[PDB]
């Protein structure tokens, strides 16, 4: 009755959960749509709206509740498992219910998120151009301790071309593009310099309002691969920086190809967190 | 597709691909929309789908 999704083995999170190490005491904040907190196979235990109207324990998009159970979906006779499924969850809400949002909405996500000490950070979303503001505050996160992960973009490519987006290609956040069950690159996953580790983003099952399941395609549902292997590694070493986890991901990754289209590669946290 | 409320610029980042009139694959909805009014609506939608 309970689904393993497929990557949870992919990215070798199975193994760190064999080891005892599911993500427990580590604060991770999706900062998104929101996470339908009331879904049976998750557990939001805080966070913050900075939409108006809205509340922080809702998605009326779904894009934030399937995000979130890549991360945290809770390990039970039902539905899916998380890569970090004892991690304590928060729901920054910092889009609407139409999956879009100011960068002042961001930022005071990620302010609210450095604040009250979330050790991770998971930003599933991206825009064209950066603000001062938005680099302002994710490099104030990082800075502070805060693993800041973000999806690279869905831009694809376009011969030598950078399509890689905010705040993903800033260099206080790591950047993840996507690939597939069979390890391929995803067409549509954004390249460039600052593409920094690969997870799995095509045919993501997941979590998904109203008390359902959803399969979908994006970095969006690669950057939570990430999140959650960090807030793994954090469950067994727990006195690791920010900057020690985040290259702990990079250096143990499995080379796939060029690092324009794959940076160092699909993340091993099993060999992230030896 | 309704454009309306734009420039939005953040969007989630889910795949559901539109093709627009520039032959580009925009990753979604909401790229597609902050797209034309930085375009600044010469980008129409071709067709949902990639190009
Ligand atoms: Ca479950």
């Amino acid at each position: 009755a309970q689904t393993v999704p497929y990557g949870i083995p992919l990215i070798k999170a199975d193994k760190v959960q064999a080891q005892g190490f599911k993500g427990a005491n580590v604060k991770v904040a999706v900062l998104d749509t929101g996470i339908q907190a009331s879904h049976p196979d998750l557990n939001v235990v805080g966070g913050a709206s900075f939409v108006a109207g809205e509340a922080y324990n809702t998605d009326g998009n779904g894009h934030g509740t399937h995000v979130a159970g890549t991360v945290a979906a809770l390990d039970n006779t039902t539905g899916v498992l998380g890569v970090a499924p004892s991690v304590s969850l928060y729901a920054v809400k910092v889009l609407n219910s139409s999956g879009s949002g100011s960068y002042s909405g961001i930022v005071s996500g990620i302010e609210w998120a450095t604040t009250n000490g979330m050790d991770v950070i998971n930003m599933s979303l991206g825009g064209a151009s950066g603000s001062t503001a938005m680099k302002q505050a994710v490099d104030n996160a990082y800075a502070r301790g805060v693993v800041v992960v973000a999806a690279a973009g869905n831009s694809g490519n376009s011969g030598s071309t950078n399509t890689i987006g905010y705040p993903a290609k800033y260099d206080s956040v790591i950047a993840v593009g996507a690939v597939d069950s069979n390890s391929n690159r995803a067409s549509f996953s954004s390249v460039g310099a600052e593409l920094e580790v690969m997870a799995p983003g095509a045919g993501v099952y997941s979590t998904y309002p109203t008390n359902t399941y959803a399969t979908l395609n994006g970095t969006s549902m690669a950057s939570p691969h990430v999140a959650g292997a960090a807030a793994l590694i954090l469950s067994k070493h727990p006195n690791l920086s920010a900057s020690q986890v985040r290259n702990r991901l990079s250096s143990t990754a499995t080379y796939l190809g060029s690092s324009f289209y794959y940076g160092k590669g699909l993340i091993n946290v099993e060999a992230a967190a030896q | 597709v309704d454009c309306s409320e734009y420039p939005k610029p953040a969007c989630t980042l889910e795949y559901r691909p539109l093709c627009g009139s520039d032959n580009k694959t925009y990753g979604n909805k909401c790229n597609f929309c902050n797209a034309v009014v930085e375009s600044n609506g010469t980008l129409t939608l071709s067709h949902f789908g990639k190009c």
